[PDB]
């Protein structure tokens, strides 16, 4: 199914269950991630959604649910490729929230080509 | 022309290996035709096509062979006019204008049926002469005049009068009174039965009465009808 | 379900592929796509399964996706007679990309070339096939939308070449050309002999692109479009 399996690992995440869950996931999952993979960070159960939309390489919606889960380093590693004008505008505000400074200008430069 | 109704779909592809007949009938000049659309949504070319009608109350026939002389490939629609006429058996069916109809191709023979709108069956000469039609409404029992409504029509006697003689209803007469129209009008059938009406318009009233007189009672229910189709389009 | 109760190697495999013509139950017509898999001869069944196209492509491509072949490429041509482009390719790119999507624009479709490639740009792959595709022999192809999702990645570098090798020859297409006046725009000079011995361009276009950047080059575009009302306001 897909069904058995969405709703499955949506549940592993309300229990939690993520070091045993995206390892069962390497297998032909025959799911659908992005659905229940945006619930995660919808009901705020984080560090999964990551994990999927790792494994599915899902630039910037991984990097906005680092943000909302704290990780601003590799927020911005990751920004590093992505680079849309979202993840520019994400990483400029949040780290200006985040207090870091530094970084946030290099991350800056990114963006200065629209002077909107 | 007259009222012509949109074709509907008479035998689904689903119960008939795939043949899907839509159809409609009309009148042009003297001439019945039964339109219609064959497709094949089969994976087999359709050859043979063949069609013919139970006994109907009309004798209602093909006049002709079905026009299809080349295969219809998969995927093919083609529209085909059959002539028909009234000149074959004649069985009473229930109701009056129920055509039962097999289709047959290279596959299988089919079966469906199809409701014929009378008008097709209003002939060109039915227009009766005004002392022929007093005379005829008092021959005909009083017990055979039908009343029925056409309900929320706002159609002056006038475009009434033009809409029904697009479809060889005649308005042979019509009557002032009192500020209502009542419109006296004939039609004849191809089987030689004659209708007479009375349509009363009056004002302030949405619907109009017709009032039919027939030697074939049975018959007016079914004139009503399209009469009513024939107002409303 | 009493043939597939045994091994049902393809007889009634075969008895389907009879019965198909004009069978409208696209379940089994898959299960039989199955059978002509059990021993691989779909080449003479994916053919019709581009004819055959009253099935949920859904479940069929995930049993495509676990039907284990290597070469099929009708999978392609359902997808894109679906567009499940994005998911497809995705996978592709996941295992491999080598030709498909070069066979596929080749002989199939150039058609969805730009929106592919917008889609390759979003998996972020390497842009050095993409030159290679572009090298390729293609059909007909629309400049305009494709430059437009490039300006959404911003990334046109690499069409540049292929736009030389074109107007090499001199195609006049104002799209053609108001892309070189854009990738001249990045180039950051004054084209302005460019400008006039160009007539090929848009000066209406590149004016409302330099709408904030370049008054003093707009000047030029307007004096060969004549837009002196426009170079008013």
């Amino acid at each position: 199914e897909s069904y058995v399996e969405t709703e499955l690992i949506f549940a592993l995440a309300k229990t939690n269950r993520l070091a045993e869950l995206e390892e069962f996931i390497n297998g032909p999952n025959n799911a659908h991630i992005q659905q229940v993979g945006d619930r995660c960070y919808d009901e705020k159960m984080y560090d999964a959604a990551k994990l999927l939309y790792n494994n599915v390489s899902n630039f910037g919606r991984l990097a906005s649910t680092l943000v909302h889960l704290g990780e601003y380093q590799a927020a911005v590693d990751g920004a590093r490729k992505a680079n849309s004008t979202r993840t520019w505008k994400e990483v400029c505000f949040a780290c200006v929230d985040g207090k870091e400074f530094r970084l946030a200008q290099m991350c800056g430069l990114h963006i200065v080509v629209h002077a909107d | 022309g007259g009222y012509v109704a949109p074709k509907a779909v008479w035998l689904p592809a689903v119960k008939a290996k795939g043949l899907e007949i839509s159809g409609t009938f009309t009148h042009r000049q003297g001439h019945i035709y039964m339109e219609m659309n064959f497709t094949n949504k089969a994976l087999q070319h359709m050859t043979d096509f063949a069609i013919q009608f139970n006994k109907n109350s009309f004798g209602v026939i093909p006049s002709t062979p079905l026009a299809i002389h080349t295969p219809l490939m998969p995927n093919q629609s083609i529209d085909v006019s059959l002539p028909l006429n009234t000149l074959g058996p004649v069985m009473k069916m229930e109701p009056l204008n129920n055509l039962q109809v097999a289709v047959k191709n290279n596959i299988d023979v089919f079966y469906f049926s199809c409701l014929i709108p009378l008008n097709v069956l209003f002939v060109e000469d039915g227009k009766m002469e005004r002392q022929v039609f007093l005379a005829t409404w008092k021959d005909i029992p009083n017990e055979n005049e039908l009343q029925f409504q056409i309900k929320e029509c706002h159609l002056n006697a006038d475009t009434v009068s033009s809409k029904l003689q697009n479809n060889n209803v005649y308005t042979i007469a019509k009557r002032n009174v009192e500020g209502q129209d009542m419109l006296y009008q004939s039609l004849k059938l191809t089987n030689g039965i004659w209708i007479l009406a009375e349509l009363r318009i009056q004002p302030g009233n949405p619907n109009y009465t017709l009032s039919l007189k027939c030697r074939a009672p049975e018959v007016s229910q079914y004139i009503y009808q399209v009469y009513d189709s024939i107002l409303k389009n | 379900e009493l043939f597939e109760s045994f091994k049902s190697f393809e007889g009634l495999f075969y008895f389907l592929g009879s019965i198909v013509n004009f069978s409208q139950d696209p379940d089994v017509h898959f299960k039989y796509i199955q059978a002509a898999c059990k021993t691989g001869q779909i080449k003479e069944v994916e053919r019709i399964c581009r004819e055959s196209n009253c099935y949920d492509p859904e479940r069929v491509k995930n049993f495509l996706k676990e039907a284990k072949l290597t070469d099929q490429l009708p999978l392609i041509i359902v997808c894109d007679r679906f567009d499940f482009v994005h998911d497809l390719v995705l996978y592709l790119y996941r295992n491999n990309l080598q030709k498909y999507i070069e066979i596929y624009v080749q002989k199939v479709n150039p058609s969805r070339l730009p929106v592919v490639i917008g889609g390759l740009l979003d998996v972020d792959c390497s842009e050095d096939v993409i030159k290679n595709l572009i090298l390729v022999v293609r059909g007909q192809f629309s400049t305009d939308e494709l430059v437009a999702e490039v300006e959404k990645r911003n990334r046109l570098k690499l069409l540049l070449p292929w736009l030389e090798a074109r107007i090499h020859e001199g195609c006049e297409e104002p799209a053609t050309h108001n892309a070189l006046a854009k990738i001249y725009i990045d180039s950051n000079n004054n084209p302005e002999r460019f400008l006039r011995e160009n007539p090929y361009y848009d000066s209406r276009v590149v004016g409302k692109y330099c709408e904030k950047r370049d008054p003093h080059l707009a000047c030029v575009a307007y004096e060969r479009g004549q837009c002196d009302l426009e170079l008013i306001n």
